[PDB]
């Protein structure tokens, strides 16, 4: 909260709800944040009381996201006054000159919401994109691509909100990845797999599940489209292995980390 | 009853009224020709009614502890949705701004 960039640039079950959320601009002069009521453009993520580690946590993931190939915005980590590390996103709805795009989350656009985010599927999310983006085709591939990274790095806290449709230069498409951790490795007693049921299924997803019923038959991917991805994730996980052991995580929180992606990896036949 | 300008980065869009019995209505000004307020709500019709809090606008309060530092900031209460729109609705995720009228 409020500082500079470091090395980097209710029977219901939330996780994201546990920490807050700021509103911040970067000061021109100095190159620090200052945290906002109103009117920032940067949002600023500092450590959670229940939680821990959150933020090294979102900003590892996201660096993760990034070197597969998914769309990223400008993020990073800062100490906060307490000097603990303070995670930050650059806003992909502000675009500088104080310009706004339209940014609608997939509760928004299904007519659910905020006490009926989980209460849906990833067939109702690619119905969504089917019906409002202007290449739906090039947005189920990285749907399949986003799907595929979550379940690798444990983020099963994929809901209705966490996916959203961004209007830019008259081009409707997914919106750059936000939000995205392991939660699993930061609570205890995880509960699911899948924030949103796959084939009706939240926990104990196989291969089938993910390069079959969705690659095949529900999002309509080539084999040879199919089999390029997998490729490629195949190939990114030395690099995600190195890039989390140089993390600001903990030792014990990354060697949760490593362990979580290495059985996610054994169930999809990587190391096979 | 409650009644708020609703505007699209800036240009006033349309009206979005509180009506009797929980309704609620939003209606596009005949001389808004930008982009929709939400891609729900397209300009191809005028009047929009909603027998709860329309989703798209309940989209944008806050949730978990935001929500908990908004309701201990204001003296308004939880589930009061318009209410709390008209206090946040300067901004917002998105292009959409909220003003009470
Ligand atoms: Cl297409």
């Amino acid at each position: 909260m409020k500082h500079c960039p470091i090395t980097y640039e209710v029977g219901k079950m939330s996780v994201q709800g546990v920490q807050k959320k700021l509103s911040a601009k970067l000061k021109i002069k100095e190159g620090c944040f200052e945290i906002v009521d109103q009117y920032g453009q940067y949002i600023l993520k500092p450590q959670s009381d229940i939680y821990p580690e959150l933020p090294e946590n979102e900003a590892i993931t996201m660096t993760l996201a990034k070197t597969i190939g998914l769309e990223v915005p400008v993020h990073g980590l800062v100490y906060s006054k307490d000097n603990s590390l303070t995670y930050f996103i650059k806003r992909f709805d502000r675009i500088g000159h104080n310009k706004k795009l339209a940014l609608e989350d997939f509760a928004q656009l299904s007519g659910e919401d905020r006490h009926t985010k989980y209460k849906s599927s990833m067939e109702k999310v690619i119905a969504v994109i089917e019906q409002f983006c202007t290449f739906p085709k090039i947005e189920f591939v990285k749907l399949f691509k986003l799907t595929l990274f979550n379940f690798l790095v444990g983020n099963e806290d994929m809901h209705l909100k966490n996916f959203s449709l961004i209007t830019k230069d008259r081009k409707i498409s997914i919106s750059p990845a936000y939000d995205l951790l392991n939660s699993t490795i930061a609570q205890k007693n995880t509960k699911e797999e899948l924030a949103l049921p796959l084939k009706g299924k939240k926990n104990n997803l196989t291969k089938s599940d993910f390069l079959k019923y969705f690659a095949i038959e529900k999002l309509g991917l080539n084999q040879n489209v199919i089999d390029g991805i997998v490729q490629e994730f195949h190939q990114v996980i030395p690099k995600w292995q190195e890039l989390i052991g140089f993390s600001f995580l903990s030792q014990e929180m990354q060697e949760k980390y490593l362990e979580l992606l290495e059985q996610r990896c054994k169930r999809l036949n990587f190391f096979d | 009853m409650r009644k708020a300008y609703v505007s699209v980065s800036g240009i006033k869009a349309g009206i979005l009224e509180e009506l009797q019995g929980g309704t609620y209505q939003f209606t596009y000004f005949e001389d808004y020709h930008g982009a929709p307020v939400s891609l729900t709500m397209p300009l191809k019709n005028k009047v929009y009614d909603f027998d709860v809090f329309p989703p798209f606008f309940e989209g944008l309060l806050p949730e978990g502890i935001m929500l908990e530092a908004l309701l201990r900031k204001y003296k308004i209460d939880k589930n009061d949705y318009f209410g709390q729109l008209i206090l946040v609705g300067q901004d917002v995720v998105g292009a959409v701004t909220i003003e009470e009228i």
